[PDB]
C-alpha cells in the first residue's frame, strides 16, 4: 500500500542525491 | 571485523 | 559496490543483510518486500560447486543497517530465518537461471523510517521500465574491488543494456529471465556490483508514481567492473507468479 515510498524521502518530499540520474534516464 | 550482535539473535 | 558511493541514511530501506551466524560475516544482500517476506538470489544459498547450501538457522538477516560492520543500536533490526524458497527451477548447473529466493521471517519486521518495503513490478511496470538506457541502482556492502570492504552500504546507478551487447559479452547462455545492466567502455562511467553484492535489489523509481520497484536481483558477473563486460540480474517480473505463488501458499 505504500511500498516503495521511503519515510526519509518520498514520506517527506525529499530526494536523494542521484535519484535524478535516474528520472533523466526514463525517456519515456 | 563485524561487531558482535545481541545474545537474543543467536 | 565497485566505483559507487556512499548511501544516504535511509535511501535504501528495503536493502536486508544476509549475514551468516557463524563465522560471522556478510554472506549476500536482499531485500525486504514485506513485513515477513525477504527476496534475494538463489546462488546466495545454494550453489553446490562451491560447496554452498545454506539452512534457515545458518544465518540472520539484518535490517535497516547502514554501517557494514556495526551493531547499528536501535536501528537495525535482526531476524531470524522460518523457511527458504528456493525457485524449483534455479539452474545453477549451467547459468543460474531463474535465480531467486524468498526467506520467511520468524516474526514481523516493524516498519520505521529506515525499515520499509520495497514494490515489486507488475506487468506495465516492467514494460514501462525495463528498457534500454533506463537506469537502475544497485546497492550492497560488497568489495570495493575485484581484487577493500566498505564502511558504510555503498549504491551505485547503472543502466540497463540491450540485449544483443549482453549476449556478446559473454560465453553463457542468457536466458529470457535475466537482464544486464552497466556501463560500455566508450560511456566513460563504471560501476558494477560485486563479490557481497549478490541478491541485492536492483531498483528503479516509477516516474508515473513516485515508487521504488525492485526490477532485478543482483545474479552473476565475470569479475567486476571489467570493460565490456555487464553485470547480470534475475528478471523479477518474469518471476512474479513464482513469487506470488510461494507468498499466497505460505504467507500469514
Ligand atoms: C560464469 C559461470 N557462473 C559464475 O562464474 C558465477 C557463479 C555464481 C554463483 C556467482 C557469480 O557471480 C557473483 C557476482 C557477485 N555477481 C555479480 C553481479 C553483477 N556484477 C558483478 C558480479 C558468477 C554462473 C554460473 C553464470
Ligand atoms: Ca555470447
Ligand atoms: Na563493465
Amino acid at each position: 500500500a505504500d511500498c516503495g515510498l521511503r519515510p526519509l524521502f518520498e514520506k517527506k518530499s525529499l530526494e536523494d542525491k542521484t535519484e535524478r540520474e535516474l528520472l533523466e534516464s526514463y525517456i519515456d | 571485523d563485524f561487531e558482535e550482535i545481541p545474545e537474543e539473535y543467536l | 559496490i565497485v566505483e559507487g558511493s556512499d548511501a544516504e541514511i535511509g535511501m535504501s530501506p528495503w536493502q536486508v543483510m544476509l549475514f551468516r551466524k557463524s563465522p560471522q560475516e556478510l554472506l549476500c544482500g536482499a531485500s525486504l518486500i514485506s513485513d515477513r517476506w525477504v527476496l534475494t538470489a538463489a546462488h546466495c544459498l545454494l550453489y553446490p560447486p562451491w560447496d554452498k547450501n545454506f539452512t534457515e538457522n545458518d544465518l540472520l538477516v539484518r535490517i535497516g543497517k547502514h554501517s557494514r560492520t556495526r551493531y547499528e543500536r536501535n536501528i537495525e533490526k535482526i531476524s531470524m530465518l522460518e523457511k527458504i524458497y528456493i525457485h524449483p527451477r534455479y539452474n545453477w548447473r549451467e547459468n543460474l537461471d531463474r535465480d531467486i529466493a524468498l526467506m520467511k521471517l520468524k516474526k514481523p519486521v516493524a516498519f520505521s523510517d529506515y525499515i520499509h518495503p520495497v514494490c515489486l513490478p507488475d506487468r506495465e511496470t516492467a514494460a514501462s521500465l525495463l528498457q534500454a538506457g533506463y537506469k537502475g541502482r544497485v546497492t550492497g556492502w560488497g568489495n570495493l574491488k575485484e581484487t577493500g570492504q566498505p564502511s558504510v552500504l555503498q549504491v551505485v546507478n547503472l543502466p540497463i543494456v540491450e540485449r544483443p551487447v549482453c549476449k556478446d559479452s559473454t560465453r553463457i547462455r542468457i536466458t529470457d529471465n535475466m537482464f544486464c545492466a552497466g556501463y560500455k567502455p566508450d560511456e566513460g562511467k563504471r560501476g558494477d556490483a560485486c563479490e557481497g553484492d549478490s541478491g541485492g535489489p536492483f531498483v528503479m523509481k516509477s516516474p508515473f508514481n513516485n515508487r521504488w520497484y525492485q526490477m532485478g536481483i543482483v545474479s552473476w558477473g565475470e569479475g567486476c567492473d571489467r570493460d565490456g563486460k555487464y553485470g547480470f540480474y534475475t528478471h523479477v517480473f518474469r518471476l512474479k507468479k513464482w513469487i506470488q505463488k510461494v507468498i499466497d501458499q505460505f504467507g500469514e
